[PDB]
């Protein structure tokens, strides 16, 4: 069921009477980016790998040395 | 009757029989009043909740 594109996932489910085939142009979302449909990739190498979008809060000192002149 | 029953089948919004099969069902039923609880598809939850016209005119009461 993850292979069912959104819009149809709602039409299939009795949410909207009109399919995204027959929807008006104005009800469609405006996208400035290319649409990429990707189903669920669990159990595969394409499973989502979570991570921290941040870096460590405390930055350490990069040691640099000085001579006793 | 009383104010609370019984009520015929044709006043119940459920999908029934037609033709010889209704004439048989009302012959072989303990209560021909009783209904097969399949909702009438043209009328039940149509128009869908995400395609109602009342959303465009709805204002905060
Ligand atoms: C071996 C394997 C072969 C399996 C295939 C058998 C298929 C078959 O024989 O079709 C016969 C076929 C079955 O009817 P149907 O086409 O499926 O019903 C279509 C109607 O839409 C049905 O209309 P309905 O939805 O309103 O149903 C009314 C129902 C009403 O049923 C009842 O209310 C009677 C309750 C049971 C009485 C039991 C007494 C015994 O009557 C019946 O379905 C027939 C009951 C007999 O025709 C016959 O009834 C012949 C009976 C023998």
């Amino acid at each position: 069921m993850s292979q069912v594109e959104p819009g149809w996932h709602f039409w299939l489910g009795y949410g909207v009477d009109t399919a995204p085939c027959n929807t008006p142009k104005e009800k469609l979302p405006i996208r400035a980016y290319p649409y990429k449909f990707q189903p669920n990739y669990t159990g595969t190498p394409g499973a989502f790998v979570t991570y921290n979008t941040l870096k460590p809060k405390i930055s350490a000192w990069e040691p640099v040395t000085k001579q006793r002149s | 009757m009383l104010p609370g029953g019984p009520v015929p089948v044709f006043k119940k919004y459920t999908v029934g029989s037609k033709g010889i099969w209704e004439k048989l069902r009302v012959l072989l039923a303990i209560a021909p009043n009783r209904s097969t609880g399949n909702p009438i598809v043209p009328l039940y939850r149509v128009p869908t909740p995400g395609s109602r016209p009342e959303a465009n005119v709805y204002q905060d009461p």
